[PDB]
RNA sequence: GCGACCCCAGGUCAGGCGGGACUACCCGCUGAGUUUAAGCAUAUCAAUAAGCGGAGGAAAAGAAACUUACAAGGAUUCCCCUAGUAACGGCGAGCGAACCGGGAACAGCCCAGCCUUAGAAUCGGGCGGCUCCGCCGUUCGAAUUGUAGUCUGGAGAAGCGUCCUCAGCGGCGGACCGGGCCCAAGUCCCCUGGAAGGGGGCGCCAGAGAGGGUGAGAGCCCCGUUGUGCCCGGACCCUGUCGCACCACGAGGCGCUGUCUACGAGUCGGGUUGUUUGGGAAUGCAGCCCAAAUCGGGCGGUGAAUUCCGUCCAAGGCUAAAUACGGGCGAGAGACCGAUAGCGAACAAGUACCGCGAGGGAAAGAUGAAAAGGACUUUGAAAAGAGAGUCAAAGAGUGCUUGAAAUUGUCGGGAGGGAAGCGGAUGGGGGCCGGCGAUGCGCCCCGGUCGGAUGUGGAACGGUGACGAGCCGGUCCGCCGAUCG
RNA sequence: CCCGUCUUGAAACACGGACCAAGGAGUCUGACAUGUGUGCGAGUCAACGGGCGAGUAAACCCGUAAGGCGUAAGGAAGCUGAUUGGUGGGAUCCCCCUGAGGGGUGCACCGCCGACCGACCUUGAUCUUCUGUGAAGGGUUCGAGUGUGAGCAUACCUGUCG
RNA sequence: UGCAAAUCGUUCGUCUGACUUGGGUAUAGGGGCGAAAGACUAAUCGAACCGUCUAGUAGCUGGUUCCCUCCGAAGUUUCCC
RNA sequence: GAUGAGUAGGAGGGCGCGGCGGUCGCUGCAAAACCUUGGGCGCGAGCCUGGGCGGAGCGGCCGUCGGUGCAGAUCUUGGUGGUAGUAGCAAAUAUUCAAAUGAGAACUUUGAAGGCCGAAGAGGGGAAAGGUUCCAUGUGAACGGCACUUGCACAUGGGUUAGUCGAUCCUAAGGGUCGGGGGAACCCCGACAGAUAGCGCGUUUCGCGCGUACUCCGAAAGGGAAUCGGGUUAAAAUUCCU
RNA sequence: AAACGACUCUCGGCAACGGAUAUCUCGGCUCUCGCAUCGAUGAAGAACGUAGCGAAAUGCGAUACUUGGUGUGAAUUGCAGAAUUCCGUGAACCAUCGAGUCUUUGAACGCAAGUUGCGCCCGAAGCCAUUAGGCCGAGGGCACGUCUGCCUGGGCGUCACGC
C-alpha cells in the first residue's frame, strides 16, 4: 500500500473565532469580517461545512504487517498441497476439466518458446488454454470509483507457470495472455498461490521448477538446502479419513 | 505493458494531455487509415489527415458519403467534407463534423514532404 | 625652500566587489506564555512558537588536546541497538544523553614560526604577441614591518649509501546524459441501435491485452504501448586502444646517525555571575576579575593533597560520500476526495467583495453525437402564448444529464359542535391479486410412432482386488429367435 | 399527555426543538496489561542493512562471537549465586469383587512443612598468600528467588496513560 | 423591528472669550492623552485593533447515529485543599 | 424438560454503506438513482419483486479494510413555511386646468393658475471627498421601496485647450539624513564627537580673495512675477475667438 | 333540511418550488523519484500600455497576444480581410532556442514624491555661424560602503639637505 492523508491544515486557514454567548447564536467559532458570504459562518468544526474532519488521517498509520518467515513458509506450502487437490483447484474457479493429472508438469521445452503463438498452442496442447479463454472472457470495466483511480479492467485469474530456469525466454512469450501469471520456482508469492486467500492454484509447472521444489522445501525428514533450517510442518492429524477410523475393526469392536 | 519509466497510465495524465494537445501535436492525432488500394501501394497503414485529400467515410449516418476535403478543424476535432453537410432550421448549409478515425483516404494529396513522409513510414515497415 | 617617509583628505580618476528576493531542508542570535503539575512560585510547555540575520544544492561537522581501562579502538556524518537506561527532578509532575557492538559511506590534507642572502627566486596592473578559463616579452607597482620555496609532529632539517620511483601531446572508440525518425494485427458477414465501440459468426497480432480518443464495454479505426534499427547534440570528466619524443639536474621512496628537531597568549586555566545541559562540590557558552607553562599542557563524569599510570596535543585553515528536504524546475504512482467532499480556490481564486490599516475572503462544474441553438403562420406594445420545424429524445431549448424532501396550485375522493395525530377490533367504500382457485390419476379397447433376452460378435469402460490375475458389471453398435414394453 | 435531556421525581408554569435535504461526534499513534487465534519453542525475532526480484515501494533469501526479550536470583554496594523434596486431597488408567468396596497409578491445581541461592544475624575444625577458605551447626528476620524451563514473534477486542 | 446602532419636536445654557472652527503637525497599548468622568484613544476601553502560539485548559453545560437476543447494577466503605 | 421485567452498563448473533484481493453474474431487448392507495418475506435492522421515470453502468457470495448508519447538540450549509397580502407608505404647507407624445399618463414635456424656499435660501460658486456621476441620442430586462413614455439606471458616442488661475518657488510646527555615538540585528539620537557645500574677480583654465557641517521634505487657506473687457459650445474657458 | 358550496385538514394524479440522489471530472490530497538554475549585466514585486474587432484571464513591451533562427509541414477560426512558386526561404492563436527588442518603477542609484515636480555634466546629427564661439538636441551620465592601482593635496607626525 501507499499512505493517504489529508492536509494536515485543511479546515484550519483562518482566524475564526466565537462570539460567546449571548448572541442567540451556537458557540461554534465563527469567521471575521464582512462584506463576502463567507463572514459569520463557523469554521473548525467537523460538523461545519468547510471545516477539519473528525480525527484526520496520518501517514504514520501502521499501514505494513511483520508476519513470522515460518508462518510464511507454512502458507506458501499449504498453497502448494491445495494446487495439487483438483477438487481444490476446481472450486477456486478454475476450468480445469481437461487437464491430463494435477499436478501438471511439462516439458523443459516449454522454457525457450519465445512467440505468444506458440506460448498459446503449448497451452493448447497442455489441455490449459480453457482457463486462460475463460480469464480473456471475463475482461470488463471495474465497478464503483475504483475505475477512475487507475484501476479501470478486472478479469479472472488463469494458469500460474512456475519455470526453474533463470531467464527463460516463456516469461516474454506468455506475459501478453491475459489471466497468465510466470514466477520462478525459487520465488513463489503466495499472493499468486491463493488469489484473494482462497487455496486452490491451477498451477503450471515446468519440469526443472517441479524437480527443484524438493530442493527447496525439503521435506519432513531431511531440512531444506535453500531455507536454513526449515521442516515442513506435520498436521495435528496424520490420516485425515475419519471414515476409516470411526469404521474400523478397533473403534467398532 | 508499459515499461518506459517517462510515460504514464495514468487515465487524468492522458486526458489532460489530449485535450491540451497544440496543433502540431493535434495533427498527428487527428490520423486516418489508407485505403486498401493505397495501403497495397505505399506499404503504409495511416496518414494524418489533410485539406485537399478525398475521404470515403465509414462509419455513422454518412458510412457509404465519399468526397474532398475542405477544412480540418483542428481546435474541434473534426474535418469537413465537400458534400457531407446538412439542412438547417433557417434552411441554409452547414457541413457536418466528421472525425477522421472513421474515415477512410482514398486519394492523397502529394507533395515533396508528403511523398518523404511517405517513404519514411514505408522505410521501417520493410 | 627642496627631498624621503608616516598618517590622513578630495577625485563622475582606471578596473572590480557588496546591498535585495524565495522557504521545504540548513547555519547564528534572541525568546515567551497557553499548558502539565488535578492549586502554584522551581520544573514542564521549550533550549519550542513568535522576532532578527546568513548559505547551498545540500548545509553543518570533520582528520582527536577523542573513546576507553580492553587481548584495546582510531576524522566527520547518518541508521539499528545502547535506552526510556546512567543521570537530572518541590527525586513531584516529569525529563534523559553518551561509549562499546552491527550497518551506510569513506579521504585526506594546507598553514605560522630557525633555516635564499652568491642579490624577491613571489605577486598585481598597463602595453604587445600567442596553440587565449591561460602562456610569453617589456614597463610600472606591491612586498624586506617579508612575497615565493622547505617544514606541520604521522614528522622533519642536515650528512652518508641504495640505484627503487617521478616529465606530454593528438586521433578513434566505450561509458553518462538529453533529443529526433520509421516500423503488428478486421474496422469482414447477420441483428438491435441516432451512432457498434453491444450480441452472434468467421479471422488476425501479441517481447505490443499500460493508457487515452472516436457517436454505447474497442488488442487488430486513431494516437500510443513492446522490441529493434538509424540519426543529432552536450558533458572534456572516467575508461580501452592506437601514433611520436620519452631528457632524472632535481625531487621523492628505503637503510644508517654519539647532531639538531623551533609546534598558535589576555590564550589555556582559575574565581565569580547569568544561562544552559542528563552532567550531579558545578556539561557547554558568555560577562567581569586574576592570569600561565615548555623534562611541559588538556582529559581520565565526587571536591582536595601526595605518588604513579593511561591517553592525546587546544587557543590557525580546507575537505567529497553516506544524511535532510510541505520551496523551485521536471517526472511516476495511490485500497485517498469526488463539487456542502477534496487545497480557500475543478470556473477571468487569493478573484468579486469588506476594512483607514495590519488583515479578512466567498459563491460559482454537466444541452446535444453533432447547433442540427427552433425557419415560417397567427395573437399581443413587448416579454411571450398558440401552431409549426430540428433531433433518437426538447419527457435534452444555452444556469439546458437526472431532478428527492420541506413548501405551493389545480382536479378527484373523504372528514370536520373549543386541536390534530396515534395503539388495538371490526365494518363501509375504494385499490390490488389468477401460484387468487384444480381438472389430473389408475385400469381397459382401437389406431400411430419408438424400442425390445439370460443368445451370439465388435467399440470403449468400470466395481473390487494390489491404478496385477481372477470374479462381477453397465453403455453403444450388428445379427438369429422371442412378440413384449 | 411531547419527544430528547439533567433529575429522588417531567406531560410540566424545567431547558433544546418552526419545517426539509446534505454534512455531523470514542478515531489514529506510542508504552503496557488480561483474553483469544496462529507459528516456533529454550529458544524466538532478518524487512538497521545486504542479495535480489513481479523490468520490480510487493514477494523471495541472508545472523559472522550483531542486537532485543527470554534462559538466575539476592544485595545500596563490594560481592555471592540455587544438593535437585516430603506429605493430605485430587483426573485418567490397570487389577480383585460388584459395597458410598479394596489394591496399584497419583498429571493439573490447592493446603501444609522441609531443603537450596542470596541480603541480614549467628557459627567455626582444617587449610591460607593473614585475610581469605569453610568440617559441623543454625535463624518467630528479609526476596518481584531455586527444587527438570515457557518464552519470543504476530493478529484483534477491551482497559489505563501521553 | 426608528428618518437615525443616539435622531426628531418644544424648551433650555453660553455667545469678544479659559470663545468656535478648517488644514498641517506631534504623542500609540500597561502605552498615549486626560480643567479627572476610569473619560477618550475610528459604533471597540477598569488596558484598542489585526495575525499567530491555538483544535489554549475546563472536576462544568449541551450532543454522542442500526436491529434482536442474554445477563444486569449503584447513590454504600476508606483516603484525597 | 424448565423458563421469559429491565435504566446505567457488559456481551453475542445479525441488518445496512463505501473500497481492496478473489469468485459468480446482470445491463441500450435498458444499469444506477429516483417515484408509486402494486405485491410479498423477516419479531426487527432490512430484503425481494410489479409498474413508471431515467439513459449508462451495476450487483450477489467468501475474506479483508474504513473518514461506515442521526431527530435533537440556542449543532453546520443550503432550501422552505405560518406569521401575511399583515405591520406598515403619515416630518420639510399644494396642488389644479387644457393641450402634445405614447399601447399605456396623478408622476414625461408646453402653457395658464394657485402655493413654498424668502439672500446666515430649497439661489449662485469653491475646499476636501467621489471619479465620468458631465453633454447628445436611444432603451428589451433589472434598479429608481407606487408608477413612468422616464433617469445621477442601462447602451452607443462626445467633452476638461493657460507664459498671466493653481501646483511648481519660500520657509512654519515638524519630517527625513551625512558624520559621530549606540545597537546581536531589524534599527535608535539627529549637524549633537567633523578636512561643509561651495561663492565672487581676472584668466596661459590657471591664479587670487572669501568661505560658522544638511543648497533635502514640509502650506491647491501663510509669503508670492505677469490679463483684461466683448464673444463663442449640446457639454471648456481670466485656458477657445477677436 | 345541516344538503350544495366556501374554509381547514386529509389521501391520489398532474403542475410548481428547490437542488438532494445517481453517473461523471483537463481539479485536489498523499507517497516516491530526478536536477540545482534569482539579483546593480538591475531580481522578486508593483504600475501603465499593447490585438481589425477585448473588459477579464493568458502573453507581450512603442519591434508590445509578438520580431529572428531552427524543427515540423498546410493552417487560424467567433466574425471580417490578407498572404503562402501549397512539389514550397513555406500556413499555423504549431513546437523549441541560440539572434534581437524589452515603457514607469522597484534592493533602486543626482534631489524628491499625495509632484510624471526640482538640479548639474557630456554629446552624434542639423542651422547659419570659420583656427572663434552661439541655438537645438538624438542619446548617455552625476548614490552609498568598499578593494587594487593612480592623480592632486594637508600636518615639524618622523627625519635629512640648504638658508
Ligand atoms: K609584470
Ligand atoms: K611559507
Ligand atoms: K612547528
Ligand atoms: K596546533
Ligand atoms: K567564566
Ligand atoms: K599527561
Ligand atoms: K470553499
Ligand atoms: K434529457
Ligand atoms: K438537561
Ligand atoms: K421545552
Ligand atoms: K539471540
Ligand atoms: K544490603
Ligand atoms: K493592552
Ligand atoms: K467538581
Ligand atoms: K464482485
Ligand atoms: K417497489
Ligand atoms: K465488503
Ligand atoms: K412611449
Ligand atoms: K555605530
Ligand atoms: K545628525
Ligand atoms: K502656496
Ligand atoms: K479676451
Ligand atoms: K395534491
Ligand atoms: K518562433
Ligand atoms: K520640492
Ligand atoms: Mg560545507
Ligand atoms: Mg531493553
Ligand atoms: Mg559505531
Ligand atoms: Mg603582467
Ligand atoms: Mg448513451
Ligand atoms: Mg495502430
Ligand atoms: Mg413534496
Ligand atoms: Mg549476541
Ligand atoms: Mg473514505
Ligand atoms: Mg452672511
Ligand atoms: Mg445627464
Ligand atoms: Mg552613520
Ligand atoms: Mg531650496
Ligand atoms: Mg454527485
Amino acid at each position: 500500500r501507499q499512505p493517504y492523508a489529508v492536509s494536515k491544515k485543511a479546515g484550519h486557514q483562518t482566524s475564526a473565532e466565537s462570539w460567546g454567548t449571548g448572541r442567540a447564536v451556537s458557540r461554534i467559532p465563527r469567521v471575521a469580517g464582512g462584506g463576502t458570504h463567507r463572514a459569520g459562518q463557523a469554521a473548525f468544526g467537523n460538523m461545519c461545512r468547510g471545516g477539519r474532519m473528525f480525527a484526520p488521517t496520518k501517514i504514520w498509520r501502521r499501514w505494513h504487517r511483520k508476519i513470522p518467515v515460518n508462518q510464511k513458509r507454512y502458507a506458501v506450502a499449504s498453497a502448494i498441497a491445495a494446487s495439487a487437490v483438483p477438487s481444490l483447484v476446481l472450486a477456486r474457479g478454475h476450468r480445469i476439466e481437461s487437464v491430463p493429472e494435477l499436478p501438471l508438469v511439462v516439458s523443459d521445452s516449454v522454457e525457450s518458446i519465445e512467440k505468444t503463438s506458440n506460448a498459446i498452442k503449448a497451452l493448447k496442447q497442455i489441455g490449459a488454454y480453457p482457463d486462460a479463454e475463460k480469464a480473456k472472457d471475463s475482461h470488463a470495466i471495474r465497478p464503483g470509483k475504483g475505475k477512475m483511480r487507475n484501476r479501470r479492467y478486472i478479469s479472472r485469474k488463469g494458469p500460474l507457470i512456475v519455470y526453474g530456469t533463470e531467464g527463460a525466454k516463456l516469461v516474454k512469450a506468455f506475459r501478453n495472455i491475459p489471466g497468465v501469471e510466470i514466477c520462478h520456482v525459487d520465488r513463489l508469492n503466495l499472493l499468486k498461490l491463493a488469489p484473494g486467500g482462497h487455496l486452490g492454484r491451477f498451477i503450471v509447472w515446468t519440469k526443472s521448477a517441479y524437480e527443484k521444489l524438493d530442493g527447496i522445501y525439503g521435506s519432513f525428514d531431511k531440512a531444506s538446502e535453500k531455507k536454513k533450517g526449515y521442516v515442513l510442518p506435520r498436521p495435528k492429524m496424520a490420516n485425515a479419513d475419519l471414515a476409516r477410523i470411526i469404521n474400523s475393526d478397533e473403534v467398532q469392536s | 505493458m508499459k515499461y518506459n519509466p517517462r510515460v504514464s497510465s495514468s487515465r487524468r495524465k492522458s486526458r489532460k494531455a489530449h485535450f491540451t494537445a497544440p496543433s502540431s501535436v493535434r495533427r498527428v492525432l487527428m490520423s486516418a487509415p489508407l485505403s486498401s488500394d493505397l495501403r497495397t501501394k505505399y506499404n503504409v497503414r495511416s496518414m494524418p489527415v489533410r485539406k485537399d485529400d478525398e475521404v470515403q467515410v465509414v462509419r455513422g449516418t454518412y458510412k457509404g458519403r465519399e468526397g474532398k476535403v475542405v477544412q480540418v478543424y483542428r481546435k474541434k476535432w473534426v474535418i469537413h467534407i465537400e458534400r457531407i453537410t446538412r439542412e438547417k432550421v433557417n434552411g441554409s448549409t452547414v457541413n457536418v463534423g466528421i472525425h477522421p478515425s472513421k474515415v477512410v483516404v482514398t486519394k492523397l494529396r502529394l507533395d515533396k514532404d508528403r511523398k518523404s513522409l511517405l517513404d519514411r513510414k514505408a522505410k521501417g515497415r520493410a
